[PDB]
């Protein structure tokens, strides 16, 4: 396995920080690297090759540096548009091989914000059709980083995460607890628990 | 001008055979190679293999080997990626890319749009809505409905502000789910199977 270790996963700074993100190859590969920007949604864009030439249009605050085994990309002030997701990879030219690093995420920072919490029980509607669909929503929170705890009186729950909120920089969350009618009409009191660095103690609601 | 275009969305069963294109403009095609990158969902890139659309000489990554064909047709100036029997697990965002200097293996500087893949034993079916019910916030539970996309729009586009619609998430079942967050009316659209609910 010739592997290219990326490092952070995620790297929070702010417009205008100088930031640096870091690749490591298992084994020496010269100057043989490229680094690659991507939006979501969006295909991914090369910025980097040869470890430290700079793609014609890609933006000069963009640098890369290293040569064997650990390379570097460098953006010397963060801009709006910076905030994405970065990749490195190996290429030869002689014979055939690309390997990607598993990427970085460069995200907004932000001061800590606690999530409001809000629960919602199914509808008489869906109580007709078969399921019951308890909906926990976790809202305008930072960091990314919480954890849902439902309370029945497992694995029959599912998340989803909102983008980063660029007006505000903030996450929201959706957990959905799917049981039956009657996992649902057995029991009662319902409740959704979130731990989140921005609340002394779990709440819950 | 110079670009890599893809073929539209795919949208399958398993086990059915499939052919996507990538259709190269404004450069010599038979002059560059032509990699394959493959992206699954919520994951990163991974190579595929690449093609000299001169000669159709073809190399793959080794875990790819034998388990998706890579093809070019240079009068056409197109390059395809084929499977005979998808998989589930072939769901993904496929690239095309090309690399920066001719007869050469070095770093991809052009990028096609991307082909979305999924495969699935699912068939096309128009999601339930459901309200959630009560600063308040209050939303639709859009459920089990497939493919992907749902549109989830709130009182036809005047209520903007609040409005957080979640990413899909994948049932056991293959069918999807998600919530749109700001009874009241959403107007969700589903335009696979050409359902329409205002709620």
């Amino acid at each position: 396995d010739i592997q290219m270790t990326q490092s952070p996963s995620t790297l929070s700074a702010s417009v205008g920080d100088r930031v640096t993100i870091t690749c490591r190859a298992s084994q020496s590969i010269s100057s043989w690297l490229a680094w690659y920007q991507q939006r979501p949604g969006k295909a991914p864009k090369l910025l980097i090759y040869k470890a430290s030439s700079l793609e014609s249009g890609v933006p000069s605050r963009f640098s890369g540096s290293g040569s064997g085994t650990e390379f570097t990309l460098t953006i010397s002030s963060l801009q709006p548009d910076d905030f994405a997701t970065y990749y490195c990879q190996h290429y030869n030219s002689y014979s055939p091989g690309y390997t990607f690093g598993q990427g970085t995420k460069v995200e907004i920072k932000r001061t800590v914000a606690a999530p409001s919490v809000f629960i919602f029980p199914p509808s008489d509607e869906q109580l007709k059709s078969g399921t019951a669909s308890v909906v926990c929503l976790l809202n305008n929170f930072y960091p990314r980083e919480a954890k849902v705890q439902w309370k029945v009186d497992s694995g029959n729950s599912q998340e989803s995460v909102t983008e980063q909120d660029s007006k505000d920089s903030t996450y929201s969350l959706s957990s959905t607890l799917t049981l039956s009618k009657a996992d649902y009409e057995k029991h009662k009191v319902y409740a959704c628990e979130v731990t989140h660095q921005g609340l002394s103690s779990p709440v819950t609601k | 001008e110079v670009q890599l275009v893809q073929s539209g969305a795919e949208v399958k069963k398993p086990g059915e055979s499939l052919k996507i294109s990538c259709k190269g403009s404004g450069y010599s095609f038979t002059s560059y190679w032509i990699g394959w990158v493959r992206q699954m969902p919520g994951k990163g890139l991974e190579w595929m293999g690449i093609i000299y659309p001169g000669d159709s000489d073809t190399r793959y990554s080794p875990s790819f080997q034998g388990q998706v064909t890579i093809s070019a047709d240079k009068s056409i100036s197109t390059a395809y990626l084929q499977w005979s029997s998808l998989k589930a697990s072939d769901t993904a965002m496929y690239y095309c890319a090309r690399p920066h200097y001719y007869d050469s293996l070095d770093a991809f500087d052009i990028w096609g749009q991307g082909t979305m893949v999924t495969v699935s034993s699912a068939s096309t079916k128009g999601p339930s809505v459901f309200p959630l019910a009560p600063t308040a916030a209050l939303g639709c539970l859009v459920k089990d409905y497939f493919p992907e996309p749902v549109t989830v729009s709130w009182n036809s586009g005047a209520l903007t502000s609040g409005v957080h619609t979640f990413p899909a998430v994948l049932q056991s079942s293959g069918l999807y789910s998600l919530s749109s967050v700001v009874t009241y009316i959403c107007n969700v659209n589903h335009k696979p199977s050409n359902t329409k609910v205002d709620k």
